């Protein structure tokens, strides 16, 4: 049954989709935010892709985590072979896409990942930051100002769908955040948060360590 | 072409000229030879001309590449590594002619003593390193010339910009014995370039500040 | 039936993981302690990996000691291309869940295995030791007190959850977990033992024989 | 049914062992004895690994004829690569169970054959003599005393647990041997036996004839 | 049905079998004596391997022509690679018990044969002429004295069982082979005969043709 | 159902078989003959292959015209790598027989014909002509007489079990032949003839045209 | 080395010395040179001594491999043609120095005139061969001399017996002349290896009717 | 270069120079030649730089390795294999020029008088060894300068400490006959490394006791 | 280099020198040349040292290897074919340089008449044999002076004892014309090795009766 079968998949996915911890992503004044819950020190479900491009993702992870590289892995080498300027993110997306796609056909159990790959203009240049949502299946659409993945969305994306203060500010759009993550559930300086600064000159990704992340975080 | 670093109390300063020669003939005058790699690390690179702006560049990607995998840059000693092989795995074509001679300039954030941090290393056509610890280094056609003047001027190397007035000096003694070498062109308006390296970062030497140098050097020659 | 197919695979492996002997490690003032009940003297479930980087693993014999292997083989290799300082054991972590990972949707049947690399601090600097688990399906999680695995956990963990000495020394905490394993059940100078000693200069690595071994070994 | 699918095996496996003849091998004073009953004249259950150990397998001739083979193939290349003194039969366990391991996942029918693989200290070098068990499925296990396998064994595993002599001469454990075998059930000069000759110089293998046979063996 | 799937194979070869024409050998004063019923003039059920070795099976033809060829095939490399006095057809009995083992599970339909191959003592020397039966699922046994092979042979065995002179004459065994033959069932000078003749100094085969075979045959 | 799986391919090929056209070869004083019927003027059902040795056969003519070719391709190569006189069409037997050996196996459907090699000794030699059947299966037999295939047999088969001259005249053969053909069912000089003519010096083929067909054929 | 094969009425007969020549300095004096490479076929191979056990011990493994496989032994035209292809498969060794350059003679038990089933094929090193129908052939390093003796005493040849005396002739003959053959040695009893072929079979000609004809000859012409 | 490894009561001492050569020019003055490779070897490497630190280095790795593996460290029988292999599987390259020739200093901790073992094996640039069994031995550029000094003064090896003196005698007594080998510099405080080897395990000698040691050599000339 | 095989009534005896020259420079003087395959084979083994240790130990391991898995030991004719083999496939490397010539020694213990069953092999460059049938062969640099020596005292030859001194005598005789053999160091105590062969076996001949021997032959000389 090659219709029914595909069936099986998708809920297979879904559903370890659903299991795993929540992650979200939005457009703020300087760029764009990565949150997600984590409790590991180590194991880290945001990062870097190119200079103006970041990757973030939810699910099982040594299955992310494989296509974190391979991401890196594409990138490095576009760049080498024309230029810096020619990686886009927007290429990284469809990359994804393709590769989760192949998976969930190819592949015995498709992966139980949801990804997210985020590119914030240039250092000079000025231009709306862009967000891309890559799903189990192959599937890729693009949301304009903020993304949620793992767990249940439902609440947390209905936070954001009020609470997103357009042009909010780091501090701002973190409790933003951290407050519209609790939604779907606590929320202590024990997880995982970055951001692309399109403020910085070339490698706009920076981790918000420990100490510095408490003087903006969000009182509950 | 020559290419020299220096080792100093904060860290390290490396600078080469912008001469290129085919034959005896000039066919460059502003070529870039010294780059910087990573946040700590520069490297100069002598001989054919494609083989030199190629390790530079592929090079640094493969640094930031760890980095961004493994989430930390390397240890300086891979860092050492890296560039090792790559010059091994280019035998093949330097044996022939296309022959690219890497000399790594950086600063140990993990050395015990950061005052010490800086760090040179020289590097071997078959793929061979010795990390210098002698303050000083030079590779290119008349590197035999900057570093045998070098050596009487490091007594006055005692600080950045001190060191690199030695820098700057080693290269214009180099190109005043080796004509393949070029030294600063006054009337066209083009000086070797440099990069200094610190506790803070590498960061390149503005043409200011070494011309400047340059012309102390002509004048007090003069 | 993509969905209960797999279902079945992991029943099969938790099985085979249960009915075999039990393994235990954890953190201690000096590094970590690794101890696991086993009658034979050739056949170790317990190795080293590389420098500071500890193995352990319960489960079919032939099938981890392959894993093992496959490991040492990594490491040494990585180190050499780079650097000894450059090799993690979150690394191999994540080489055993990639590789796990692959062989419980690959391999007909999959490995009936649960693992443990551990980290220890080098020589002179000072760091929190750090445990790792990987699972028979892939999945990896890593605890920052204690690890237990293979046979009946239940009472062997809860035991630990209590007996747990935060700041233990060697005696101390051998005595802790020789109790602790019992728990689940003997307990003889007939087992197999050895620790990451982080106070070693470079291999971290150090079996307890056994004549040494009952200077330390608790009364029942 | 991945799982149910895997009993199947190991019944055709278990059974096809038990219809087969038996094999002993024991711990005595100079070494380790090998008996097996066999009406055959060439074809052989018992023989020669490498310097210092020996294979004794009960099944499926001509594939157990084959991992003997394959024994033979390792170790000698094993010897060349690092050393004579390099290869510990502990390691052909390993191997052998690696096989089996395989064999019993990815061939059709898992092989119907139990194996037992034997070392005996070096010439001068005194060292308590080691036997391993392998079996079809990949498991392995050392016993410390003697091995029984093919055919019904509880009642000649039994004879042995309590005619084992610990340091038993060798006409005496032959006569053990023998009588133990005959309990699971004739024995006469019309079988395979052959020794792990400790006190050997190097290769520490011999087969015991027919006529110096008779001096040793056990009257019924 | 891994398990009930192997009896399917086994019934569909042994009925084939049976349903072919049948096949014997047995040792003689001067060696082994091949004879089997065959109305073909062209198609031999008979042939040499080697210097000292015989082959005989029975079955459908174009299986064990294919294994008669690969048999002379590995005979003669074999012999190449180290020399003639190193072949013994106790070798190719591995080999023919190898491959027919392999067929048995990995070839979709298993080979519907038997077959025999008989070795005879070097010139000079003199050695107990040696018969080998292979099966078709790879088992393998070997008769001191006489081995008979397709359609039914309990009656053919049987004649056999009381009618082998130990040490017969050419002549003599001749006539209890086709009487013997006989009995599972005529018997005309239209079949096939050849003898592995250890008195002649190398190639030890010979094929008894139409005129001389009359002056030995049994009447009926 | 491995056994039963076989059945169904025999049933499928057997069948196509039947619903195929006629075809006979038989013995005769100067060869070999071969008549079947074939309305066509192009597609062949017989054909030579080497000097001394003829193809026939019946069924899907894309499937036995492709081992026609293999045939002749066979044939030359052994005649250029050997000697012209080393080619024997029981070599063709044999190489037939494994193909479609092989085919009732490997390939999907099994392929439905149903074949005939004949040779006729070289010109100076005098030897009784030899003909062989391979089936479906793989199976090979040789007739001493005369060969049936395709379509029902048994009536066209029994007319020559009493028609057949031993040594007929061409004339008289070709009677024989057409009027035991129509024993199954017409038969005018619209089918395919031609002969194997021992007489003939090298190439002992010659097809037999219109015009000249007439003088030798049989009344109705 | 010389080989050399005749013709006579019964069939043929293939002798060949066994010197072993390295420079120019002796290093063998009991070399097998001829061989019976089957019932009806012998083969005697020059130049290299490696490749010369080796195509001998090869061929004949070739031949009975066919039969044991066929049934049939191969026509002589088969025999003829393995043979060759073997010698072609050596040309790139025969190139830069391991050349082996095989004689073959047998007997067509299927000739027409059973008395003419004698045979003797030539090789080239490039995998030629004509069928000499002349009666002797010779190849080697003294061939050139055996082949031209043998001309005056191949009229003498008459039977079994009487051919091989005029082989055996030819073969002193030849070492003689050329260095690298070797004649008959009394003081070590070393004499000249022969295979005869009839319509019984091929067998080796015992060295005792071998010595006895050396004397022959060496007494006629002392 | 000069490598060079003695053989004394408790086990073994080996020492090499630090000068490098290129052409006849130096370039450089402190090159770590001898190095640990594991508890109880010690491996010298002359020749071409590139290979000389990656032999120890790779080396170093595969022995650790196999123990990690299989348990146990190899037999001194097998720490002898794998080094050969790796200088065979280099032969290739040392045909151009890459040529890198070790010299293996050991203690056999399964030795029968634990006295005796201190093992020097000594290797074939195609990848032969043998062990030395003579007490002392030497490779490089003025190897042979040392091997025959040291054959006088090998009397005077007594324990640890005697050997060593008599080690960086000869190194001493190369570099003053081959301007390639280069012996203590004074001036900028540079002088050989040393390894010993007894039954405790191999450890680095400090340059104190040497340099102590080379004074006492230099003045006792002077 | 010179080895030595010789063939008494009850076996073989086969000994070579211990010498190892590098260009006219001694750089061995205790190498082992004769190896003891199986327990009725040795093998020595001329030319390249690096492939010399490795064709005796590779060789030795393939004889077992075929042992314990046939069961049986081979041939002795496959013994020669084996070795053969192995010659052959070095025939690449031997062009270049490497080239490793062997000389086989043993006893068939299926010989017809057990007194003849001592056998000797010498081997071509090509991977060629020929069983020497004559008592005595020797390869090496020197071989060519043992061989004309040992000729005359052959005779001599009377049993196990009575061979090894003529053995002995030719590797003496050997050394005093090939600067490259190296015969007997008194001064150090180095003799050349010797394994025999019987119907019991192959045993090292302990240097004892050799060291004796040699000064049998010095002092009658002298």
């Amino acid at each position: 049954s090659p219709e029914q079968a595909m069936r099986e998949r998708s809920e297979l996915a879904r559903k370890g989709i659903a299991r795993a911890k929540s992650v979200v992503a939005l457009a703020y004044a300087g760029g764009v935010l990565f949150v997600a819950e984590n409790p590991s020190r180590s194991l880290q479900k945001i990062s870097e892709l190119y200079d103006r491009v970041g990757f973030a993702a939810a699910g099982k992870f040594n299955e992310f985590d494989n296509l974190r590289r391979g991401g890196i892995q594409f990138a490095d080498t576009r760049g080498y072979a024309y230029d810096r300027r020619d990686v886009t993110g927007r290429q990284l997306a469809n990359v994804y896409a393709q590769t989760l796609g192949t998976i969930f056909t190819e592949q015995a159990k498709p992966y139980e990942v949801e990804l997210c790959v985020a590119e914030v203009a240039h250092y000079g240049e000025t231009k709306r930051p862009e967000l891309y949502r890559i799903t189990y299946d192959g599937s890729i659409a693009d949301e304009p100002h903020f993304v949620v993945m793992g767990g249940t969305t439902e609440p947390i994306a209905n936070a954001l769908k009020e609470s997103y203060a357009e042009n909010a500010s780091l501090t701002d759009a973190l409790r933003i955040a951290v407050a519209a993550l609790r939604a779907g559930s606590l929320g202590v300086a024990s997880l995982e948060v970055a951001v692309l600064d399109a403020n910085r000159p070339r490698r706009a990704f920076r981790r918000i360590t420990g100490s510095a992340l408490q003087a903006l975080l969000v009182d509950q | 072409t020559t290419i020299v670093a220096l080792k100093y109390p904060g860290g390290v300063v490396m600078a080469g000229d912008r001469r290129s020669t085919q034959g005896n003939m000039i066919s460059g005058r502003d070529v870039r030879k010294v780059y910087i790699t990573d946040d700590y690390t520069a490297t100069g690179i002598a001989g054919t001309a494609a083989v030199a702006v190629e390790f530079a560049r592929l090079y640094a990607v493969e640094l930031e590449h760890y980095e961004k995998l493994e989430g930390v840059p390397l240890t300086f000693a891979g860092k050492i590594n890296r560039l090792a092989i790559m010059v091994r795995g280019n035998l093949a074509a330097a044996m022939q002619g296309l022959l690219a001679l890497p000399l790594l300039a950086g600063y140990d954030i993990h050395a015990s003593d950061p005052q010490s941090a800086g760090r040179i290393v020289s590097f071997d056509a078959a793929g061979g390193w010795n990390i210098e610890e002698e303050g000083y280094q030079a590779v290119g056609s008349g590197s035999l010339f900057a570093k045998s003047s070098m050596k009487k001027l490091y007594s006055q190397v005692t600080d950045g910009d001190s060191g690199l007035r030695v820098a700057v000096e080693a290269l214009y003694d180099a190109a005043d014995d080796d004509s393949a070498t070029g030294g600063p062109d006054l009337v066209r308006g083009i000086f070797p370039t440099a990069v200094i390296i610190d506790a803070d970062g590498a960061v390149d030497v503005p043409e200011s500040r070494i011309a400047e140098l340059a012309r102390a050097i002509i004048e007090s020659r003069s």
